[PDB]
């Protein structure tokens, strides 16, 4: 019972205790049955990594120098596993992901088997209503979400299980009623799992679910307050995350340009404080010298924009400021550590000017899983273009890490047209775009490199650190 | 197979 299916993929399948080995060595045959190239098995109970710093250097020298494409395991309790996950964007999925992409034939979606307990939306495909969220909204819930395991989508489909929305006052509730299954939800949903981190369930969830007696703010305020707000009784899984001085001695400020619906900005506010670091509001209004000359302790800026006048004045008062957006807490919280922005990936600062359109960058990709996904459409959307789930004539680029599959094939076929051309270029071609802040030229050699599984840092995510 | 697919808006992430 052969094939091809995982041709040119390398696997790492994690034994966690000496009686996984049967299962290790199941999955091993059908990987190698169906034509992987490499996969190491490492036992993790048969080395005392105690006391070994375990970072992407140890790690890519351990491992690589090839990619690992997947690490297989049904735990996360291994010490490289935030290196492997939250910096390298390398998913890591359970044992069954291996005998269900065998039976399927395809290459599953790996979200749902992953194996952190964390991710509580694994099994959750989430459409963000843009007509009913400001921008920086949009990408805090979009972040959240990603957290919590989930998947975002672009399009409301079939697959489609949960559609957020602020209110009934929101245009698509009245615009898909029409058209016609999914569950319209308020934020509250997203966030009552991130706070408790377990399911939600019973009155709470009904109080989640889109009400069209809603017809003022007080009632979703209220909403609001019984669903994440003084609960008093306790989150679960409070191993998961455990430095609760991750902030100590950190001082925010926010910036003007976030504008969060005022619940929200209780949330946030709340999620830095009970880690222990401090929040002031900045206002339009501020003088922002005698903010700063009171309350001198402020040694972190947060704001949407890299372009804010705020950010420029801040930045000549506090020359050695941190500068980052919403999205670099969460990532913070995500690797247990506070960490300079320089540290972090592109997409932990301020944003930039809109660089591209959708005429210039309409883009589909392939072979990206899990967090790549993740990251490369938020990339896209930050330079200012749309990604798009397949590949159609409308697309104006195709991104791709390799030559293998389908979408590749059809897409170079493409290529050779003479008028309107597809492009086919590789991930790198974003970042630069984006670290540089120019149209860079995708068919620039170092962009038709299409052999990055040869080394683990050409990984998405990698240019900017 | 979709059902709705939003127009998309160009300047979304940069309107105050």
């Amino acid at each position: 019972s052969t094939s091809l299916l995982f041709e040119q993929l390398n696997f790492l399948i994690l034994v966690a205790a000496e009686a996984e080995l049967p299962i290790a060595h199941s999955t091993r045959k059908l990987l190698m049955d169906n034509s992987c190239n490499n996969c190491q098995i490492y036992e993790l109970y048969n080395e005392n990594l105690k006391d070994v710093k375990t970072d992407k250097d140890w790690f890519m020298n351990k491992f690589g120098p090839q990619t690992v494409h997947f690490v297989i395991s049904n735990t996360i309790n291994f010490p490289f596993y935030k290196i492997v996950y939250f910096d390298l964007l390398i998913p890591v999925v359970s044992h069954t992901w291996v005998q269900d992409s065998v039976k399927t034939k395809r290459h599953l979606r790996t979200n749902m088997y992953s194996p952190n307990p964390f991710h509580l939306l694994r099994d959750c495909q989430v459409y963000i209503s843009k007509s009913s969220f400001n921008k920086c909204e949009y990408i805090l819930y979009s972040d959240l979400l990603h957290l919590l395991g989930g998947t975002l989508v672009n399009y409301i489909s079939n697959r489609t299980t949960h559609v957020i929305v602020q209110s009934p006052q929101d245009p698509i509730i009245a615009t898909v009623s029409k058209l016609t299954e999914w569950k319209f939800v308020y934020p509250i949903w997203i966030l009552y799992h991130f706070k408790m981190a377990k399911p939600l369930k019973g009155e709470l969830a009904t109080l989640c679910e889109l009400d069209m007696q809603d017809t003022s703010e007080e009632q979703l305020f209220a909403k609001w307050e019984e669903v994440i707000g003084d609960k008093q009784t306790s989150s679960s899984q409070l191993t998961l995350h455990p430095n609760k001085t991750l902030f100590k001695n950190h001082h925010f400020a926010i910036s003007p340009d976030l504008n969060f619906f005022t619940p929200l900005y209780w949330f946030l506010k709340g999620f830095i404080e009970d880690l222990d670091g401090k929040v002031t509001p900045l206002s339009f209004s501020d003088d922002l010298k005698s903010v700063y000359q009171a309350f001198p302790d402020i040694d972190c800026y947060i704001g949407h924009s890299a372009n804010s006048p705020i950010l420029e004045k801040t930045k000549s008062i506090k020359p050695e400021i941190h500068v980052g957006n919403v999205s670099w807490l969460f990532y913070m919280f995500a690797l247990q550590k506070f960490t300079p922005v320089s540290q972090c990936k592109l997409i932990h600062q301020p944003f930039h000017a809109k660089l591209f359109t959708s005429k210039e960058l309409t883009v589909a990709y392939t072979n990206y899983f899990g967090s790549q996904r993740f990251y490369i459409q938020r990339l896209v959307e930050i330079l200012g273009g749309l990604s798009t789930p397949e590949l159609t004539r409308k697309n104006t680029h195709l991104i791709t890490k390799s030559t293998i599959g389908k979408k590749f094939k059809v897409a170079k076929k493409w290529s050779l047209d003479p008028q309107n051309a597809i492009i086919v270029t590789n991930h790198m071609w974003l970042e630069q775009c984006y670290m540089n802040n120019s149209k860079l030229n995708p068919k620039d050699s170092r962009f038709q490199n299409f052999k990055l599984d040869d080394n683990m840092g050409w990984n998405i995510g990698q240019i900017g650190m | 197979s979709i059902i709705y697919e939003p127009e998309f808006n160009e300047n979304y992430l940069w309107a105050e």
